[PDB]
This record gives C-alpha cells, sequence and structure tokens, in this order.
RNA sequence: CAUAUCCUUAACUCAUUGUCCCUUUUUUUU
C-alpha cells in the first residue's frame, strides 16, 4: 500500500541556518529512530539537510506529516530523495572479505 | 527531402523493385521534391521492399497508391543514378509532430 | 571545432565512395595520382584515343592497354612522405 | 484525490507494469574508464576508474552475494541496513554528517495576536530571471538555481555547471523560442562543456520518476544532437546512456521505440564496436531478465549499424558458452532480434547463423531449446525463399522434435517448420506438408493461446503448397477451422483478427469463393460489431481475389442483405463497411441491378435522420456507388439523386457537408457536366459561398469541385463571377492542408484561361503585400501556373514591373516565381533569357542575403532549361554575379549558390566550372580551401569522365613525375 | 457585400495597419535623419556608419538608443 | 568512361545463368539471367561484389558444369604501395587470380 | 621553414602573381604555378575584408 | 561576452495503431 518511490532518505528546504543537532535529532526523531543526518556546508547547499530513517514507514510517515511545518518561523519543504546514482566504487576486496567470513560462518557453499 | 537536413538515403544498388508514393506524396519528386515534369521511373534497392514494407511510400512512409519518378531536372543532373533513394530515418520533424500532439491530445 | 570535425568525417565518407575527391588538405600528390589514374581508365575506355597512342607508338594495342595497366599502381612516382 | 486528474499529461510511469519497473531500480553507476584514450596508453594508478575487471568482479560478487542470501533465507531490499562507509557513496560531497546526541535515544489554542513578519515574504520558491517555472518534484535537480551567487566567486567548473543547468531548465520547461535557442547553444557549446558535465546532469533527469513522455523525448534529443558533436568523447559513458535509453527499445510506444533504435545506432558509430562489445560483455549473464532482455535487443541495433560479419566472432562466442545457460540464451536472442531488425541484410550470412544456433535445439534447458526453435524461424522468415540448403542441418532435430515433444515444445518448434515448408522444394515440401497437417488437425482443439496464434499461420503456409488437395482441405481441415477459430473472442484481439482473415482468404484461393463465403455469410448479421467488420474484410479480400463468378442467385441475397444490414448498424466510424460495400457490388457488377431500388432507398431515407455520423454515412456510400450505377446504366436514378444531395448543401454540421460535396463529386464525374441536373448554373453559384467554410473537408471537397467546373465548364458563369471566385480563393492559401492549396493554385490558371491573365495577375501580385510566408510563396506559385499555361510573354511585363515596388517581399516573390515559371516552362525557356538577364544580375548585385539565394534558385533552373540550346553567354555572364557569394555561410543562401552551380555544370560545361576553382584550391586559408575543394567535388562526382581533357599541365618535380606524356604525344 | 459591408480581409488590414504605423512614426522623422533605401528598408543618417533598420518602428527604437544619442551631439 | 563505374570487363556464365559486369576497380556486379514460363527473358536485380583499392585486368567466366557460377579474375591490390615511401612495396605486390562463386542459394557473390 | 616572397618570385616562372600570404601555403610552388596558369580566374577579393559582402 | 525583441528563409509539417510479450519452479486433466 506503499508508492515504489517513497525511501528512507529525506531531502528538507527551507532550514533555518545554524540550527543545533539537538534540536534537528528532536524534529525528525519523533517518526522513528534516525540512521543518519547530513547538513550542508558549502554555501551553495547551505540551509538544507537530508536525513535517513533506519524504518521506510516512519520516513513515509515523517513525508506525509512533517511538510509545511514551522521551524523558526518558516514552512519546512519535504521531499523524498532520489537516490539515483553512486558517488564511489564498491570496493571488492572488503565485500569479498566480508562475504568469505559470512560463508565460513554458515557453511554455507 | 531537400526542406530536411537530417533525412538521409538509402543509397544502396537498386533492384527491380519500382518505389511507389502514397496519396499524400503522390506527382512529387523523390530527389528534389518538385510538382512538374517527370522523367523516369524509381527504382528501389531489395531490402527496402523486404517483406510488409513492400510497396510503402519511398519518401514517408505511407501505403503507396502511384509510382515514383524523378523529374526532369534530376535526370539531367543524373541524381537518378546515386542509388536507392527511400529515406532510412523519420527525422526530428516528424518525432517532434508525434508528441506536440500527443501531449495535446 | 566541431564544423571543422563534421566537415572531416563527411569528406572522408565521399572519398570512399568516390575515390578521388578531395578536401582541404589533399596534398599535390593525392590530386596528380588521382588525375593519372583517371585518365588511364579513361584511356583505356575510349577506342580512338587508344587506337592513337597505338599508332603514335609502334606497338599493338594489347600491349598499349597491358603497359597502361602497369602504370595504374604507381602512375606520379613514390608516395611523398 | 485531485480533481484535475483529468486534466494533467500522464506519466511514463503510469503505463508500466511490474516488469518495466526495474528501470527504476538502475541507478547510475560510478567513473568508467576508456581504454582507448591517449592512443591506450599505460593505464594511471590510483585513479579509481573501474575497468572491465573491475566490473566483472563486482557483478561476480552480487550474484555470489544473493546467492549466499538466498541461503540464509530457508535457513530461518530498501529495508535492509544501509552500511557507514557504503553510504557515503550515495550522497553528494557538499555534505558533513552530524554526531548524533547523548540525549537522543533511538526507539487548544485561543485567540492570540500577531507579530508582523517579512520573512515569508523573502522566501521565494522559484528561480530569479527568465527561467521558467520549477515546478515541486524538480526541486532536487534544479536546486542550485534557487540560491544566488555572484559569478565571480566560484570555480570554472562551477560557473560551468551552473550554465549547463539553466540550459536544461530552458529545454525542459520552456516556451518553444526558450527552448530553441537552449537547445542550439547546448548543441554548439556541447564540446567545450565537455562530455562529463553534460552527462552527469542530464542521466539523473531522465532517471526521475515523474517524467512526461515529452519531457522524455526532448532529454533525448539533446542527447542525440550531442552525440553528433562529442563523437569520441563519449566513450566512459557508453553504458550509462545505455540503461537510460535501452528501455526505450521495449517501449509500448512506436515512435519511442525508433528513436531509441536510432540513438543506439548512433552511439554505435560514435564508439565503434571494441567499446560495444566490452561495455555490452557483462550484461550477457546479468541476474536480472529485464537486463539481459533489452542487450540482447541493443545487440540487434549495433549490428544494423555496425555490420554482421563485425560482431560474428563475438556472437560466435557468447552462444557456445558453457558455464551458464543464461548467456547461451541471450546469444540466441541476439540471432533472433538480428533476423527480425535486419530481414534481407541476414541472407549473406545466413550458414554462419544457424550453424551458431543448431547446438541450441539439442540443449538440455528447455528455455535454450524454445530459443532455438525461435530463431530458427525468424532466420527462416527472413530468407524467403531462399538457404534451404543452409537449413539442412537443423531439419532432423526439429523433425525429431515434432514427433517426440508434446506440450510446450511444440509451438515453438511447428513455428520453425511451417516457416521451413515454403523455403523447400515441392518434392520435400509434400512430404513434410502432409505429417504437419496432421498434426494440425490435432491442434485445432487445444484451447492454448500460443498454440491457436502459431497453427493459424502454419495453416497458411501449408495451404499454399500444392501437396494439398482441395478436396482435402474441404473434407478436413475446413469443418473444424470454422467450428474452433471463427468465434468472437478471436475478433477482439488485433493480431488474431489479422492473421485470421489472412488465413481465411489463403483458404478460399485453394477451396473456392462459395465454399467460404457461404459458411460466413450469415455473420453479416450478428449483433457484435467487431465480428461482422471481421467478416466483412474476409468477405472484401475474397471477392476482391476471384470474383464472383462462383457465387450463385441464393447466395447473393444472402450477401447483398447482409451488407445493407451491416452498413446500417455501424458505430465505429471507420472505412471497413464502406470499403466492403464497394468492392462487394463493384464485384457483382450488372448482377446488383435489381438491387438498386433499395439501396438508394435505404441511403436516401438514412441522409435525413438525427445522426451526423449516420447522415455523413449515407453520402459516404453514394460516393463509393456511383460507378456501379454507370455500368449498370441507370443514369436516371444517379440523376436524381444529384438533384436530391442538392438541397442537402444547407447542411450546418461540416463532416455531413463535406461527404454531401464528396458524393456530388463523384456524380459529376460518372454523368458529365453537359447532363448534370441540377445544371452547373445551378450549382456553381450555390457553391461559393460555401467556400467560406473554414473546415478542412469541406475546403478540400469544394475546391475540387469548384477548380474542375472551371476548365471544363466555364461558360456556365459570367466572368464578373470568376473574378469575384477568383479572389475568393486567395483565402484558401491559408489552408494548413497542402492539398487544399495545391488545388487553389492549379484553379487560378484554369480561370485566368477565362478571363484572362490580366485580371488574374493583377490581384494575384497585389497578394504579395501580405506578410505570412504561406500566403505568399503560393501567391508566387500561382503566378508562375498562369505563365505557364498563358505563355509568359503575357504575364512578363507586369511581373517585371513589379520588381520596382520598394517592398521587400514583393522583391523576394517576383523572383521566387520566376524561379519557379522557369522551373516549369523548361525548354522554352529560352525565349526570355535575354529578358531576364538583367534583373537577376541585378539582384545579384544586392546587400540583402536572401535577394542573392533566390536570384541562385532562379539561375539553376534557367540552366537546366536552356541546356543544349547555345544560350552560354547568358550563363557565364550570370556565372560571374553568382560565383563571389561562394564565401556566404547561411546554410539556405549556401545551398541555393550550390544549387546554381550545378546547374551551371551541365549548360556551360565542366571546363568553365574547373577554371573558376583552380585557383583557390591550394589558396593558404582554409575557409577559401574547403569551399573550393566542395565545389570541386561536386564538379568531379557529376563529370568525371569529362575533366580528363581539362585539367592543367603540372611540371616535374624533383623525384615525382606529373605530366601526362602520352596526350603530349604528336601524330 | 455591397450595401452593407461583410467580413474582412485580415491580410489587407494588417498591410493598412503597417502604413498608418509608418506615416505616424515617419512624422516625427526630419526629413535629412532617415534614408530610405531601394527595398523599403530605413538607414539611419545620424550615425556615421549607417545601420540600416527594418521597419520605422526599429528606427525609432533605434533613435532612442544611447549609441545614437551619443552620435547626434556631434552632429 | 568512369574509372569506378562498371562496363568495362563483362563475362558470361558458360551455361548462361548470370552476367557479371565490372570496373576497372573496386566494382562489379552480377545480374541472374532466366526465363519464365512465356519464355521471355527475366533479369533479377543486382548482386554486387565490392573490393576497394583493387584493380582488375580481366574477368573471365569459369565453365563449372552446372554448379554455383563462377568467375575469375586477374586482380591487384595498391593499398600498400601508395603508404610506401620507399617504393618497394610497388615493386614487390603481385597480381592474384581469385575466384568469385555466385551462391545461387543465398542469393550472394562470395570471393 | 618557409619562402619569402623574393624567393618565391624569382621561382615561378610568372612572378607578377605572388602575393604577401602565398608563402603561408602549405605547398606555394603549385599554388603560384596555378595562379598563372591561363584562363583562371582568382579567388574573389573579399575573402580577406572584414566586413560582409555587399555590406 | 551574456540577454529579450523585431524582420526573414525552407511549395517545411498537422499526430499515430507499426509481434515491446520479454516476466512466476508454473506446465489444459485419463
Ligand atoms: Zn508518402
Ligand atoms: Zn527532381
Ligand atoms: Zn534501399
Ligand atoms: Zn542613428
Amino acid at each position: 500500500r506503499l508508492p515504489p518511490e517513497v525511501n528512507r532518505i529525506l531531502y528538507i528546504r527551507n532550514l533555518p541556518y545554524k540550527i543545533t543537532a539537538e534540536e534537528m535529532y528532536d524534529i525528525f526523531g519523533k517518526y522513528g529512530p534516525i540512521r543518519q543526518i547530513r547538513v550542508g556546508n558549502t554555501p551553495e547547499t547551505r540551509g538544507t539537510a537530508y536525513v535517513v530513517y533506519e524504518d521506510i514507514f516512519d520516513a513515509k510517515n515523517a513525508c506525509d506529516h512533517l511538510s509545511g511545518f514551522n521551524v523558526c518561523n518558516r514552512y519546512l519543504v519535504v521531499l523524498y530523495y532520489n537516490a539515483n546514482r553512486a558517488f564511489q566504487k564498491m570496493d571488492t576486496k572488503k565485500k569479498e572479505e566480508q562475504l568469505k567470513l559470512l560463508k565460513e560462518k554458515y557453511g554455507i557453499n | 527531402a531537400k526542406h530536411h537536413p537530417d533525412l538521409i538515403f538509402c543509397r544502396k544498388q537498386a533492384g527491380v523493385a519500382i518505389g511507389r508514393l502514397c496519396e499524400k506524396c503522390d506527382g512529387k519528386c523523390v530527389i528534389c521534391d518538385s510538382y512538374v515534369r517527370p522523367c523516369t521511373l524509381v527504382r528501389i534497392c531489395d531490402e527496402c521492399n523486404y517483406g510488409s514494407y513492400q510497396g510503402r511510400c519511398v519518401i514517408c512512409g505511407g501505403p503507396g497508391v502511384s509510382d515514383a519518378y524523378y523529374c526532369k531536372e534530376c535526370t539531367i543532373q543524373e541524381k537518378d543514378r546515386d542509388g536507392c533513394p527511400k529515406i532510412v530515418n523519420l527525422g526530428s520533424s516528424k518525432t517532434d509532430l508525434f508528441y506536440e500532439r500527443k501531449k495535446y491530445g | 571545432m566541431t564544423d571543422r570535425y563534421t566537415i572531416h568525417s563527411q569528406l572522408e565518407h565521399l572519398q570512399s565512395k568516390y575515390i578521388g575527391t578531395g578536401h582541404a588538405d589533399t596534398t599535390k600528390w593525392e590530386w596528380l595520382v588521382n588525375q593519372h589514374r583517371d585518365s588511364y581508365c579513361s584511356y583505356m575506355g575510349h577506342f580512338d584515343l587508344l587506337n592513337y597512342f597505338a599508332i603514335a607508338e609502334n606497338e599493338s594495342k594489347a600491349r598499349v592497354r597491358f603497359n597502361l595497366m602497369e602504370k595504374m599502381l604507381q602512375p606520379c612516382g613514390p608516395p611523398a612522405d | 484525490y485531485d480533481p484535475f486528474a483529468e486534466h494533467r499529461p500522464p506519466k511514463i510511469a503510469d503505463r508500466e507494469d511490474e516488469y518495466k519497473k526495474h528501470r527504476r531500480t538502475m541507478i547510475i553507476s560510478p567513473e568508467r574508464l576508456d581504454p582507448f584514450a591517449d592512443g591506450g596508453k599505460t593505464p594511471d594508478p590510483k585513479m579509481n576508474a573501474r575497468t572491465y575487471m573491475d566490473v566483472m568482479r563486482e557483478q561476480h560478487l552480487t550474484k555470489e552475494e544473493r546467492e549466499i542470501r538466498q541461503q540464509l533465507a530457508e535457513k530461518a531490499e530498501r529495508n535492509r541496513p544501509l552500511s557507514d562507509e557504503e553510504l557515503d557513496a550515495m550522497f553528494p560531497e557538499g555534505y558533513k554528517v552530524l554526531p548524533p546526541p547523548a540525549g537522543y535515544v533511538p526507539i487548544m489554542t485561543g485567540f492570540h495576536m500577531q507579530t508582523e513578519d517579512r520573512t515569508m515574504k523573502s522566501v521565494n520558491d522559484q528561480p530569479s530571471g527568465n527561467l521558467p517555472f520549477l515546478k515541486p518534484d524538480d526541486i532536487q535537480y534544479f536546486d542550485k538555481l534557487l540560491v544566488d551567487v555572484d559569478e565571480s566567486t566560484l570555480s570554472p567548473e562551477e560557473q560551468k555547471e551552473r550554465k549547463i543547468m539553466k540550459l536544461l531548465l530552458k529545454i525542459k520547461n520552456g516556451t518553444p523560442p526558450m527552448r530553441k535557442a537552449a537547445l542550439r547553444q547546448i548543441t554548439d557549446k556541447a564540446r567545450e562543456f565537455g562530455a562529463g558535465p553534460l552527462f552527469n546532469q542530464i542521466l539523473p533527469l531522465l532517471m526521475s520518476p515523474t517524467l512526461e513522455d515529452q519531457e522524455r523525448h526532448l532529454l533525448v534529443k539533446v542527447i542525440d544532437r550531442i552525440l553528433y558533436k562529442l563523437d569520441d568523447l563519449v566513450r566512459p559513458y557508453v553504458h550509462k546512456i545505455l540503461v537510460v535509453i535501452e528501455p526505450l527499445l521495449i517501449d509500448e510506444d512506436y515512435y519511442a521505440r525508433v528513436e531509441g533504435r536510432e540513438i543506439i545506432s548512433n552511439l554505435a558509430k560514435a564508439a565503434g564496436l571494441a567499446t560495444m562489445i566490452s561495455t555490452m560483455r557483462p550484461d550477457i549473464d546479468n541476474m536480472d531478465e529485464y537486463v539481459r532482455n533489452t542487450t540482447a535487443r541493443a545487440f540487434a541495433v549495433v549490428a544494423s549499424a555496425l555490420g554482421i560479419p563485425s560482431l560474428l566472432p563475438f556472437l560466435k562466442a557468447v552462444c557456445k558458452s558453457k558455464k551458464s545457460w543464461q548467456a547461451r540464451h541471450t546469444g540466441i536472442k541476439i540471432v533472433q532480434q538480428i533476423a527480425i531488425l535486419m530481414g534481407c541484410a541476414i541472407l549473406p550470412h545466413l550458414r554462419s547463423l544457424v550453424e551458431i544456433i543448431e547446438h541450441g535445439l539439442v540443449d538440455e534447458q528447455q528455455k535454450v531449446r524454445t530459443i532455438s526453435a525461435l530463431a530458427i524461424a525468424a532466420l527462416a522468415e527472413a530468407a524467403t525463399p531462399y538457404g534451404i540448403e543452409s537449413f539442412d542441418s537443423v531439419l532432423k532435430p526439429l523433425w525429431k522434435g515434432i514427433r517426440q515433444h508434446r506440450g510446450k515444445g511444440l509451438a515453438a518448434f511447428l513455428k520453425a517448420i511451417g516457416y521451413l515448408i515454403p523455403l523447400m522444394d515441392a518434392e520435400y515440401a509434400n512430404y513434410y506438408t502432409r505429417e504437419v497437417m496432421l498434426i494440425l488437425i490435432r491442434e485445432f482443439q487445444s484451447p492454448d493461446e500460443e498454440m491457436k496464434k502459431i497453427v493459424l499461420k502454419v495453416v497458411k503456409q501449408c495451404c499454399g503448397t500444392d501437396g494439398v488437395e482441395a478436396n482435402y482441405i474441404k473434407t478436413e481441415i475446413l469443418p473444424p477451422f470454422f467450428k474452433h477459430f471463427w468465434q468472437h473472442r478471436m475478433a477482439l484481439d488485433r493480431r488474431n483478427y489479422r492473421q485470421l482473415v489472412d488465413t481465411t482468404v489463403e483458404l478460399a484461393n485453394k477451396v473456392g469463393a462459395a465454399e467460404i463465403i457461404s459458411r460466413i455469410v450469415d455473420d453479416l448479421k450478428d449483433e457484435a460489431e467487431q465480428y461482422r467488420k471481421m467478416v466483412m474484410e474476409t468477405i472484401e479480400k475474397i471477392m476482391g481475389n476471384l470474383g464472383a463468378a462462383d457465387i450463385d442467385h441464393k447466395l447473393e441475397e444472402q450477401l447483398i442483405d447482409g451488407i445493407l444490414y451491416a452498413f446500417q448498424e455501424q458505430t465505429t466510424e471507420d472505412s471497413v463497411m464502406l470499403n466492403g460495400f464497394g468492392t462487394v457490388v463493384n464485384a457483382l457488377g450488372k448482377r446488383v441491378k435489381p438491387y438498386l431500388p433499395q439501396i438508394c432507398g435505404t441511403v436516401l431515407w438514412r441522409l435525413n435522420n438525427k445522426s451526423a455520423k449516420v447522415r455523413q454515412q449515407a453520402a459516404d456510400l453514394i460516393s463509393r456507388t456511383a460507378v456501379v450505377m454507370k455500368t449498370c446504366q441507370e443514369e436516371k436514378l444517379m440523376g436524381h439523386l444529384g438533384v436530391v444531395l442538392y438541397e442537402y448543401l444547407g447542411e450546418e454540421y461540416p463532416e455531413v457537408l463535406g461527404s454531401i460535396l464528396g458524393a456530388l463529386k463523384a456524380i459529376v464525374n460518372v454523368i458529365g457536366m453537359h447532363k448534370m441536373t441540377p445544371p452547373i448554373k445551378d450549382l456553381l453559384p450555390r457553391l461559393t459561398p460555401i467556400l467560406k467554410n473554414r473546415h478542412e473537408k469541406v475546403q478540400e471537397n469544394c475546391i475540387d469541385l469548384v477548380g474542375r467546373i472551371a476548365d471544363r465548364g466555364a461558360e456556365y458563369v459570367s466572368a464578373r463571377e470568376w473574378m469575384r471566385i477568383c479572389f475568393e480563393l486567395l483565402e484558401l492559401l491559408k489552408a494548413h492542408k497542402k492539398a487544399i492549396r495545391r488545388a487553389t493554385v492549379n484553379t487560378f490558371g484554369y480561370i485566368a484561361k477565362a478571363i484572362g491573365p490580366h485580371d488574374v495577375l493583377a490581384t494575384l501580385l497585389n497578394n504579395l503585400k501580405v506578410q505570412e510566408r504561406q500566403n505568399r510563396v503560393c501567391t508566387t506559385v500561382a503566378i508562375a501556373i498562369v505563365a505557364e499555361t498563358c505563355s509568359p510573354f503575357t504575364v512578363l511585363p507586369a511581373l517585371m514591373n513589379e520588381y520596382r515596388v520598394p517592398e521587400l517581399n514583393v522583391q523576394n516573390g517576383v523572383l521566387k516565381s520566376l524561379s519557379f515559371l522557369f522551373e516549369y516552362i523548361g525548354e522554352m525557356g529560352k525565349d526570355y533569357i535575354y529578358a531576364v538577364t538583367p534583373l537577376l544580375e541585378d539582384a545579384l548585385m544586392d546587400r540583402d542575403l536572401v535577394h542573392r539565394q533566390t536570384a541562385s534558385a532562379v539561375v539553376q533552373h534557367m540552366s537546366l532549361g536552356v541546356y543544349g540550346f547555345g544560350c552560354e553567354d547568358s550563363l557565364n555572364h550570370l556565372l560571374n554575379y553568382v560565383w563571389p557569394n561562394v564565401f556566404e555561410t547561411s546554410p539556405h543562401v549556401i545551398q541555393a549558390v550550390m544549387g546554381a552551380l550545378e546547374g551551371l555544370r551541365v549548360a556551360i560545361g565542366p571546363c568553365r566550372m574547373l577554371q573558376y576553382c583552380l585557383q583557390g584550391l591550394f589558396h593558404p586559408a582554409r575557409k577559401v580551401r574547403d569551399v573550393y575543394w566542395k565545389i570541386y567535388n561536386s564538379i568531379y562526382i557529376g563529370s568525371q569522365d569529362a575533366l580528363i581533357a581539362h585539367y592543367p599541365r603540372i611540371y616535374n618535380d624533383d623525384k615525382n613525375t606529373y605530366i601526362r606524356y602520352e596526350l603530349d604525344y604528336i601524330l | 457585400m455591397s450595401f452593407k459591408r461583410e467580413g474582412d480581409d485580415w491580410s489587407q488590414l494588417n498591410v493598412l495597419k503597417k502604413r498608418r504605423v509608418g506615416d505616424l512614426l515617419a512624422s516625427y522623422i526630419p526629413e535629412d535623419e532617415a534614408l530610405m533605401l531601394r527595398d523599403g528598408r530605413f538607414a539611419c543618417a545620424i550615425c556615421p556608419h549607417r545601420p540600416v533598420l527594418d521597419t520605422l518602428a526599429m528606427l525609432t527604437a533605434h533613435r532612442a538608443g544611447k549609441k545614437h544619442l551619443s552620435s547626434l551631439q556631434l552632429f | 568512361c568512369r574509372r569506378i563505374v562498371p562496363g568495362q570487363f563483362l563475362a558470361v556464365d558458360p551455361k548462361g545463368r548470370a552476367v557479371m559486369i565490372s570496373a576497372i576497380e573496386k566494382q562489379k556486379l552480377v545480374y541472374i539471367l532466366n526465363r519464365d514460363a512465356a519464355a521471355r527473358l527475366t533479369i533479377s536485380s543486382p548482386l554486387e561484389a565490392h573490393k576497394a583499392n583493387t584493380l582488375v585486368y580481366h574477368v573471365v567466366g569459369v565453365d563449372v558444369g552446372f554448379e554455383n557460377p563462377m568467375f575469375a579474375c586477374l586482380e591487384m591490390d595498391y593499398e600498400e604501395a601508395d603508404n610506401d615511401p620507399t617504393g618497394e612495396a610497388a615493386a614487390n605486390t603481385q597480381q592474384t587470380l581469385t575466384f568469385y562463386e555466385l551462391d545461387l542459394g543465398l542469393n550472394h557473390v562470395v570471393r | 621553414n618557409r619562402f619569402t616572397v623574393a624567393e618565391l618570385k624569382q621561382l615561378v616562372a610568372r612572378p607578377d602573381v605572388v602575393e604577401m600570404h602565398d608563402v603561408t601555403a602549405q605547398d606555394p610552388k603549385l599554388l603560384v604555378h596555378l595562379k598563372a596558369t591561363r584562363n583562371s580566374v582568382p579567388v574573389p577579393r573579399h575573402w580577406c575584408f572584414k566586413r560582409k559582402y555587399l555590406q
């Protein structure tokens, strides 16, 4: 009962500058536990954020109710983030040793 | 056509197939696109009348209703000797028209 | 720049199709080798140019045609590079 | 719920099923390396660009990781946990994580008065400047345009990418002026931007979940415009383009499918075989069947572009590979797709292709056996009627499978054998047809959709050969065929409809028209519309091919009654009942004469019922059956009809009025103008206010009627009437349909034959002051039309006088109509070349470039007319004026000049044209040189043989000899 | 259509409009300032390089511009 | 009398099933000749055998019995010779005899 | 590496045709040979002008 | 350089139906 474009990651516009880390986590942590928060440093990106939820349904709910919230006298614009690209190589050696340790652990193959 | 720079002719070795023209294209020259003075009959290469395509329009590709000719001026300049004159790509103009009407309609 | 490169691809397309079209960077050697070879073919084709050459040299026509075919390989000497 | 849902254009994501959604899972990969870059140099270490072996390691590693999770599932996605260092792969570098605090642990209001705030006014949602509306779901693609920043502050890379971002916004959302300018500028500055910065912003836009198909179309238009630019700089981006374009090869929309093909073939020509082969190698054995499907589709396209011998070794290597059957399946699917795409082209390689596929018919994996049979069927269809000797190798496993297998293998094997039967000669064809006929009799029962689609086709293919007997067909094929296939559910699918009508026509060739038509005639009265439509088509084609000599008198009442019933009971508004009616009654010929009272009464009655569609169809039926009443010699009745349709002229529905006019057009043709009732005196002044009607169907059918009266019947109207009707025709030139415009131009010549060229010509010359170009171009053509039909000495003086009018469009207009005039009169134009030579040399000296391009068009057409007639002094004089325009750069003017020179080559000879080029072929500037070289090539192509006598003498240098010594021979 | 006029020819009306705009704007341009070319275009005779402009609307809009004003005061 | 347009050499199959016309260099065309049921001559579309940079001295049709028609040629390739500044490649390039077979089953001409 | 105008003018059979820029040619000997051949017409003079033709 | 606008050119066009069937351990029963 969800559309395919729903994501754990939220993109946030109209965020008042130099808001605290605590206030951020308190605002977004109501809907669920939070995997990670990234806040834009560079001045072109400054004032916007990405929030990753540990749960997909909480992120769904935070989009559904979070939008248009009033923080620091401004409306909050929330969207899903479309993770459409990858920025680094997937480091085959680490993934290889990780899979070797799992397969060694449970005698799979 | 002469009006579309991005269209491209087949130009393979023409054969015994006669090229045809749909009602919209009836009476015009395949190369220079004129309405007057028809001189020679158009022959198309084997691949271009393969199968279902046998008998479609040379210039656009619709159901063909009459034979295609070269005009006199294309004969004198020997433009009738360059190859199969079937147009092998739709081009930008045809595609744009489709998406525009489909957007509206 | 890109227009230079599109002109370049178009002209090498032509040159493959009709042997002996030039472009902006045809050297002297290339142009003259083309017109030598075209001349030889033309001589072979026309019957009376070939008669004239077979009379002016006292040769038979088969010898004349065979020598012209031998000259088609390097008609103007070796390539100038 | 939105109420606007009716109004918005739909998305691509809505029509997609579960299978298609897989293209939204794919993400853009990281940077890939180009091996050929810088002459294949030694790769620089620590570049972090993926090579081929990195890609294959990642692919193998994810296959293994899913095997692991599938194993660990049985013991005990977006939901899955996300590691801290891999997450960093999901975000751009601009942002820094926050540390979680410690206090975070994971797990009415009354009346108040307000304070003034300015802050809500300050925030903006749209970019500043002349930028289009930014939709809310595009924000994360164009967010950098929202914040405002001085250009000088940021780096050249960041200003370059901001520039690209603005251009892309104008291409997506702009008005057509913005869209045109931005498109042009991203094409011209493409190489300067570089292939990198374009694609890493174009490709995220095509991955978006909210595209409409016109926006997708505009984006892929951007991609194939820049693909001509950076022809060799797209190699690191080949695979990234494919996963964003390969979905278009299976798009349900035909033009999307074609433009996906054209951009993959251009991408193949830009990257070359080796890059394409290396890039697509991984996708052959991929774990998803979506990627494998579309890669197999795309290799077919790459083989069309580069040619089959190029990738035939690679393809053989991929079909033999015995580690994975997915790769074998995919290779055989590529061969099938090549045969579907290439058609006739595959024949020179047929024995190379079959030998790749032969080992698949006997494979242990059943999907592979099925695809090998389907690939054989594709190849045998493409090779018709050649290659029977190439397919001798697979006739044995195919046969063995048909006798042996039962079930789902049988459909594919039976299809393959049905296509191989027409390839083979009569002695073996008569063998194979009999046993496969016995299989098809058994399979008529089968309630399985693929088996029905197969056995209709195979019935047709075995019915072509002569080894079947007509008695055998009507005794044993025909009753179960009409019991199992002529059903209502067969008629609903279009492929089944079409196959069914083809096969029944082919049966009628062998058996006879009466035997087929008598089994289906009573279903012209069936009350399912689509069914009746199918039955109508079959009868139509049978009586079109075989005629009606076989149809006795008892069946023709069935037939006439059935087509009248079907005609009266239509709703779907298409031509099938109309074409069917015409074909049947023309086939019947004079036998239909007793039925004409019934038909006339029916049509006459339905011409006035309440439905516009019914009246329209009735007038269409008159236009089809007008000829039958001439052959049936019943001109009195058709004469009466003409009198009746004349009162229906006052119709207010334009569709009905156009059909009334079409019907009238047919009656005038069949009976003639001089016996026409109501007389042409009554009909033409009725028609002149019908000209005003702006509907295209009305205008089209009325102009033809008016123009035909204008020549064959001009004494039925006064000269003032032809003059005012002539004036009215100037509004017909604003029509959108081109046929209306060329019928209108013709009518001007016919009228000028009656009221004389001067009254007509003054009107046409006055019309050149109009601003819009479509009016003026057509007026120009009509001036030439009259000039040709009433000889050019009549309209010349006034047209040449109009060149002195101080208005630009009039002067371009006179030049344009001279261009058409010389094209039309041809050889007869040697009489007026001296007259118009000074006019053209005035135009070729002109400051306006257009004045020069139209004068060059006049020179081209005048040049070819006087070929062989000794007018070379005028033409050589005009060459002296045409030739300095070779350094123009505008393309329209540049191609008019080249056309003029190609016309002049055939009129004043190759020698003059070479004498013009000679000095600039080796000129120091590339500008003068390439223009000069592309004139030389045109002379060379057109007249390569004549130039042997005309080349100059080049002297020998030190080591090369350049004198042609043979010509120097003296006798 | 004689007794009471019917319809209107919008193409010829647009031709008339171009003439009336021309007459209006031309009456504010002195005869030395503008030179009318052979094809109906107009050149500015003040400015030393004689730019040529397609309509009188463009000539008036040119004469507003700053390049013309600077070139004007020298003459 | 162009250099690449065929017409210079003309060879017929000794049984009468095909005819082959070729230019001095890089352009050959085979026509398949047949008889219809009213004993009239019928012609097909041309099958082409093109080989770039290649001179033809003579072309004759080979008398294979009723097998696939063969045509023999006195070819020469000038491609290498135009890329040797020393002029050796002109000296030691050699004429070849090549046989073209018209594969009547697959409707194409193979060298 | 390239000729000056004086050596070029003496090396032509006919030195009246040589111009300032002919030495900049990639094959200057053939260029001045072709400029001095009979009945050939010279390159239009405005190829080097900055102002557009007839403007 | 970077932005609108005006004028003009090309007998420039007025939507389309053309196997996308590809997909699930999936297979019409004596
Ligand atoms: Zn057409
Ligand atoms: Zn033509
Ligand atoms: Zn073709
Ligand atoms: Zn001024």
